[PDB]
């Protein structure tokens, strides 16, 4: 039960950061441009059983575009990403959509305006209307604050499984095992480094 | 007559909101693992207490391990509301695996309450 | 609560 | 072993290619990744296109042929004109041939749609290069080949669809103005034939797949074709009847009719008006008989999400709203069209009940258009009274949370939607106030009888009630407000448990906060409201205290006057009573909530215009922080180790935050309080600075992450914020300059300069920006001292990459910008080596992608050029041009053309036009060239053209000398006309992406 998902959008919009958040829970602060594509399995637990997304995280920078629309072949769903602090990334949404639906003529697509956590928003809510005539679902999202970060996958899962009442559920929590003197001096080393490496974002509410 | 038309066996000792970090030794970097409710769960049949933590929304497990009596909560240099400790077996992501965890809370008050609940649960796992 | 004085002050 | 396809000396092993491709698309993990990098390297080989003819012949993998076409597409769009003409003809021939043979094999035509569409697009890329000048027979032969086969006819519709898109929809960015116009005129010239084929296909039925493809192409044509093709043929009848009956064609047909509803149409032709009525009549008829009746529950249908119902209901909303916003007047006078008009709006009512945020916003945008017109247009509102009555209920029941009900992250999409809902509901209230009141009272009764009671449902109603404030008369409002509050209070009593009693209590306070007119006229009531809020500030239930504080300051902002005067039956202005009990009132509040409370008190106090009473109120308000402050200044100065005591640090930070909060409200009036603490505050700034330094020295840079140092720096940041907040609002600037500035600079500048980078507070830069902004003109020596202390050491922090120290980066260029605006003399005093760093710093700003830096960098450059120009023919300006004019010209050209700074295009163009115009207005007095390198007497115009010609020849060696010469000739001609100037730059940006651009393109304007 797996579905190929292609994620497209201008460079720097947060596509890879968004996927990583879903894969590991981490928030990568650095911008390391994707080269061509990175494929990652992503499983969600639902009341209809597990759903697997084969996420093709493509490069948005033209010089790193690789196979470009070649990555879209046989995609069953898609996310188009832009950055609400960068007008040009919304201006390019019609270009990403064009190249995408020429290869994938009838797939569910979510349009995501990322980085709504930043105060000085530039692409205002009322300006975002491209999804209307193209039948795309739209969500404000923030990979940093997690605002609506689950909505794109939940909506796609409902469209792909054909069940509007599908929900994410809690994966079963097995009993954990019970707990080596030969590694006592080894763990005390790694621990002293960890104690003296400051936690990030110490001003966040959590 | 008209005819008409796995934490269930456990007990919640403590629940608190928290953000969990794991230490990437190779990059000397803390990485977030999840944000949500951290729970101490007492198994009614074994009386063993574990930490179970799930991410908001997706409800995916980001921590699942016994509160071993051997573990020790240590402060982090940059926070008065966090604890660092080594975990020798967490099964949040499949196979058992060891981690250096850090967990941060909304206040130093919640951090201190977590620590005493963490210690109370440690002795419970000593007895059993 | 002194939402009670509120009722009176309103009538 | 997969890497064999990358060896071009050998023949290409098609079976090896197909294996790499399958491993990428169907494989996983490491093998997939390795194949990906191999395929990328293969596709990027500049000779891979020679082997596409092979792949397309002998591969059996459709992905492999797709990739082969992608390789051809790169070649066609970038290097077509560099080829020998034999290869151009050949590539054309085996693309045409490949398409023909795929269409003639029904099995392939059916199972390889991805590959056929890609081949069609590749063909279109050739047409953009070759047609019609080197392919005049393309369209006549396309029309002929269409009749020989249904499959070929269907595919030709796809080709024409893609051609129309590439020429009319996506040409603006991708081709020059001249080439776009050439292709648009070419298509326009032969459209008569194209339409004939399209209409014949539609009229004579046939394959639904052929019909759908023809309609998809028609959708593209409607973006540009003249209206006569639509209104002087039978096509509207076909679209609005035949093709609405079949679900296969229904979706595309509805999109076509939406675009028809936007055609450029004469507004005086009665016949056309009837045709516009008629196709609407037919479409609504087909919907009512073939899809669903007006009464159908579209909310339930949408939720069920069967088939394409959701997309269809979205498309129907777009069609109805589009047509009616333009044409509903056509239906409003003729009584035989009234049923149609209201049935159409009744579908919209039903569509407006769907639970779908983005669709609701589409219908809500239409309702706004309607009710605004009914509010202003005579004799219209009576037509829609039953529609409007239903709409009142829809909007009341779908009210979303406004910014003010923080009892449940801020949601900005929810806030915009609330304001849109409020605007519509306000109009609807004016249109019939009685109906609105009755609906709201009725809804409230069903909250009391438990029929519709719930947390969500009582919130929704209270938000709606609060949103129409200002629409009723004062008497009606009065009766209305009383009833609502009365009913809400009884509802709070009725319920048990604090959670229920909390929701209702918050809703009550929200409604009252929205009706200040009522509070202003009923003092005894207003007084009781405040007193109740105060008692809520002791309630420890989550969210109560926050609500109470937010409501307090919201009411104060609107009713402040009634707190500052003495009321009939009172002995003192109520602000005095608030201040007296402030310690009791706020004892249970968190620090942030205390500061909001003090800020609210500052709002009131600023309405007292008697200076002596205002200053006395200010003194009484600040009594608690001032006493805590006096204590600490005595203790902290005695034993400087207390500042390591984290509790003293927190007390201090909160004292200063209290001052910031009150200063935010009082601005210029805050000066007396600031004077009470100013000098001791700056001494504290120094003492805290020493502790941070001493801590970094004893523990290392990691000290800046510790709670103790972060707490000490909070003190410094709040001190800077307090000073910034006052100076930004001060009215007496003589006192700012003569009392505040010199102690401030002595306190902050040297400390900033002499701290290690990780210990420098970017807030210092932000505070200095405000100082320069407000009084920069009065402290020329102070501005020099600012530059000397922060310029070079901050530049060295940010000039090694684009990511380190992001806040200093942003504040750095905001400071240089205001200095360049207000105190340009300070840059004139710089030593030449330092002024050179200034220029470097500006260009460094150009190269940021960070908008918060790039924009200021470009603006500093523009302002600097203007500052230099204003100096006239003096030695400093002449040396500036000799030293830096071409640095600015070439650095600007670099960011314009490097494809990584497209966000700054407009300002880059502005700066470039300014620089070029200086030379062509002979505003530069000295030669820009060395005495040697050019004959004496040569105009700077000539030398500028030669410098630019040489610069572009080396930076873009694939351009012909003629391209460069025509580009610069047009660019310099157009340096007084920004819109045209920018068009020529955009044309240049197109041409540098390819080989063989036409130099006459630059004569377009
Ligand atoms: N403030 C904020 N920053 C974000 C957010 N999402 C991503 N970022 C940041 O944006 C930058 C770029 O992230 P990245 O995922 O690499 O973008 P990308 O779309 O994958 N780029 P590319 O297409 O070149 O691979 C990173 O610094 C990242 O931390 C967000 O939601 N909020
Ligand atoms: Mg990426």
């Amino acid at each position: 039960v797996q579905f190929k998902l292609v994620l497209v959008g201008d460079g720097g919009t947060g596509k890879t950061t968004f996927v990583k958040r879903h894969l590991t829970g981490e928030f990568e602060k650095k911008y390391v441009a994707t080269l061509g594509v990175e494929v990652h399995p992503l499983v969600f637990h639902t009341n209809r059983g597990p759903i697997k997304f084969n996420v093709w995280d493509t490069a948005g920078q033209e010089k790193f575009g690789g196979l470009r629309d070649g990555y879209y072949i046989q995609a069953q769903c898609a996310i188009i990403m832009f950055d609400v602090t960068s007008r040009v990334t919304y201006k390019n949404v019609p270009n990403w959509h064009r190249d995408l639906v020429r290869v994938c003529e009838n797939i569910p697509i979510v349009l995501c305006g990322n980085k709504v956590d930043i105060k000085d928003r530039k692409v205002k809510a009322k300006s975002i209307v491209f999804h209307r005539k193209k039948n795309l679902q739209y969500y404000d999202i923030s990979a940093k604050s997690n605002y609506n970060f689950e909505k794109p996958f939940l909506w796609l899962a409902r469209k792909l499984i054909g069940d509007p009442n599908l929900e994410f559920v809690a994966m079963p929590a097995l009993a954990p095992p019970e707990v080596d003197p030969a590694l006592a001096a080894q763990y005390e080393h790694d621990l002293e480094v960890a104690q003296t490496t400051a936690l990030p974002d110490e001003d966040d509410d959590l | 007559h008209f005819e008409p038309v796995m934490e269930e066996d456990e007990e919640v000792l403590y629940k608190v909101r928290a953000k969990l970090f794991r230490f990437d030794a190779d990059a000397k970097e803390w990485k977030e693992r999840g944000t949500g409710d951290c729970k101490f769960l007492k198994n009614k049949k074994t009386n063993k207490v574990r930490i179970l933590m799930r991410r908001d929304k997706t409800l995916k497990i980001c921590a699942n391990h016994i509160i071993a009596p051997e573990y020790t909560l240590k402060p982090n240099v940059g926070s008065d509301r966090s604890w660092v400790y080594a975990c020798t077996a967490d099964i949040a992501e499949g196979e058992a695996e060891a981690f250096t965890f850090a967990i941060r809370f909304g206040s130093k008050e919640n951090a201190d309450k977590f620590k005493e609940e963490f210690e109370k649960a440690q002795e419970i796992n000593k007895k059993a | 609560l002194y939402l009670e004085e509120m009722v009176n002050s309103l009538l | 072993s997969m890497e064999g396809i990358l060896d071009f000396s050998n023949d290409l092993d098609i079976a090896l290619l197909d294996q790499v491709v399958s491993t990428f698309y169907q494989g996983s993990g490491v093998q997939q990744k390795q194949a990906q990098e191999i395929l990328t390297k293969f596709q990027d080989n500049p000779d891979a296109w020679q082997k596409a003819d092979q792949i397309l012949q002998f591969s059996t993998n459709p992905q492999s042929k797709f990739i082969a076409l992608s390789i051809l597409d790169k070649l066609i769009t970038r290097k077509w004109k560099l080829l020998p003409n034999d290869h151009r003809i050949g590539i054309r021939n085996f693309v045409v041939g490949m398409i023909i043979s795929m269409c003639q094999d029904d099995e392939v035509f059916k199972t390889q749609k991805n590959l056929i569409n890609k081949s069609d697009l590749t063909l279109v890329q050739i047409l953009k290069q070759e047609w019609p000048q080197n392919w005049p027979e393309f369209i006549p032969e396309l029309i002929g080949s269409s009749s020989s086969s249904v499959n070929v006819c269907e595919n030709n519709m796809i080709v024409l669809k893609l051609l129309s898109e590439e020429v009319f929809d996506f040409s603006a960015e991708q081709m020059t103005q001249a080439k776009a116009l050439h292709l648009k005129n070419s298509m326009s010239k032969e459209f008569e034939q194209i339409f004939k084929l399209c209409f014949q296909v539609l009229e004579q039925g046939s394959s639904s797949s052929l019909i759908v493809a023809t309609l998809e192409s028609l959708l593209r044509y409607l973006h540009w074709i003249p209206y006569r093709y639509i209104y002087e043929t039978n096509i509207l009848e076909l679209l609005s009847t035949k093709f609405m009956t079949s679900p296969d064609t229904r979706a595309i047909t509805l999109k076509c009719l939406t675009e028809v509803s936007n055609l450029k149409i004469p507004q005086d032709n009665d016949l056309i008006k009837r045709q516009t009525v008629l196709f609407f009549q037919n479409t609504l008829q087909q919907i009512a008989t073939s899809v669903m009746p007006v009464t159908a529950d579209l909310k339930a249908t949408y939720a069920n999400a069967n088939g394409n119902d959701q997309s269809f209901l979205q498309d129907l909303a777009m069609f109805l709203t589009t047509y009616l916003a333009r044409n509903r007047a056509l239906l409003e006078s003729d009584e035989s069209l009234r049923e149609l008009l209201l049935n159409a709006h009744q579908y919209l009512i039903q569509l407006s009940k769907i639970e779908e945020r983005e669709l609701f916003k589409t219908t809500l945008d239409y309702w706004h258009n309607l009710v605004a017109d009914l509010f202003y247009e005579p004799l219209k509102k009576h037509i829609y009274e039953e529609i409007c009555s239903q709409l009142r209920l829809v909007i009341i029941e779908n009210m979303v949370r406004p910014e003010e009900d923080l009892v449940v992250v801020k949601e900005s999409d929810t806030i915009q939607l609330y304001k849109s809902e409020r605007e519509v509901l306000v109009y609807l209230t004016h249109l019939n106030v009685i109906d609105t009141e009755e609906i709201m009272i009725s809804k409230l009764a069903r909250q009391i009888d438990g029929s519709e009671w719930s947390w969500h449902n009582i919130n929704t109603l209270s938000w709606a009630i609060g949103s129409i404030s200002g629409t009723m008369s004062e008497d009606t409002e009065k009766r209305f407000v009383v009833t609502v509050i009365k009913d809400l209070l009884g509802l709070c009593e009725q319920k048990r448990g604090k959670d229920n009693k909390a929701v209702v209590a918050s809703d009550i306070m929200y409604v009252v906060g929205q009706y200040p007119r009522f509070l202003k006229a009923h003092w005894n009531f207003l007084r009781t409201v405040i007193l109740a809020l105060f008692e809520f500030m002791h309630e420890t239930h989550e969210g109560v205290q926050d609500m109470a504080c937010d409501t307090f300051i919201k009411i104060v902002q609107k009713c402040k006057y009634h707190f500052v005067i003495q009321q009939p039956r009172e002995s003192e202005p109520f602000i005095q009573t608030i201040i007296r009990d402030i310690q009791k009132t706020t004892a249970d509040l968190q620090p942030q909530q205390v500061h909001t409370f003090y800020k609210a008190c500052g709002i009131i106090i600023s309405e007292e215009r008697s200076v002596a009473e205002r200053n006395r109120l200010l003194s009484d308000l600040m009594q608690l922080p001032n006493m805590a402050w006096d204590t600490i200044v005595e203790q902290s100065t005695a034993n400087p180790t207390l500042l390591l005591d984290s509790e003293t640090v927190k007390i201090i930070a909160n004292i200063i935050k209290t001052n910031v909060a009150v200063c935010t409200s009082m601005g210029a009036d805050f000066y007396p309080q600031l004077g009470h603490i100013y000098y001791n505050m700056l001494q504290l700034y120094r003492a805290v600075s020493s502790m941070i330094s001493a801590q970094v020295a004893a523990e290392g840079l990691i000290a800046t992450k510790t709670p103790k140092v972060r707490g000490l720096r909070t003190i410094k940041k709040e001190i800077l914020k307090l000073v910034e907040t006052y100076i930004s609002k001060a009215r007496n600037l003589d006192d700012v300059v003569k009392v505040l500035v010199e102690p401030l600079l002595n306190a902050v500048l040297e400390d900033y300069m002499n701290n290690v980078p990780d210990a420098r507070d970017a807030e210092v830069l932000n505070c200095m920006t405000t100082v320069v902004e407000k009084v920069g003109h009065m402290i020329p020596q102070g501005v020099i001292l600012i530059l000397q202390s922060v310029f070079e050491c901050t530049l060295d922090m940010i000039n090694k990459d684009f990511t380190e120290y992001p806040e200093h980066r942003v504040e750095f260029y905001k400071l240089l910008k205001v200095i360049n605006e207000k105190s340009f003399a300070a840059f004139l005093e710089l030593p030449p080596a330092a002024f050179k760093l200034f220029v470097d710093a500006i260009c460094w700003a150009f190269k940021h992608n960070n908008r918060d830096v790039e924009v200021n960098g470009l603006q500093i450059a523009l302002d600097l050029v203007k500052n230099i120009e204003r100096m006239g023919n003096v030695p400093f300006a002449n040396e500036f041009h000799k030293n830096y004019f071409f640095i600015f010209v070439s650095e600007t050209f670099f960011v314009l053309t490097d494809s990584d700074h497209k966000s700054g295009f407009s300002k880059q163009a502005l700066l470039l036009m300014k620089l070029i115009s200086l030379v062509y207005d002979n505003k530069i007095s000295v030669p820009l060239y060395q005495e040697a390198e050019v004959p004496q007497g040569t105009s700077n115009q000539v030398y500028l053209s030669q410098y630019l010609a040489n610069m572009l020849s080396n930076a873009f060696p694939h351009l012909t000398s003629e391209q460069i010469a025509s580009f610069l000739s047009a660019l310099t001609k157009q340096c007084k006309d920004l819109v045209v100037f920018k068009g020529t730059l955009r044309d240049f940006l197109v041409q540098i992406k390819e080989v063989g651009g036409d130099p006459t393109d630059y004569l377009f304007a």
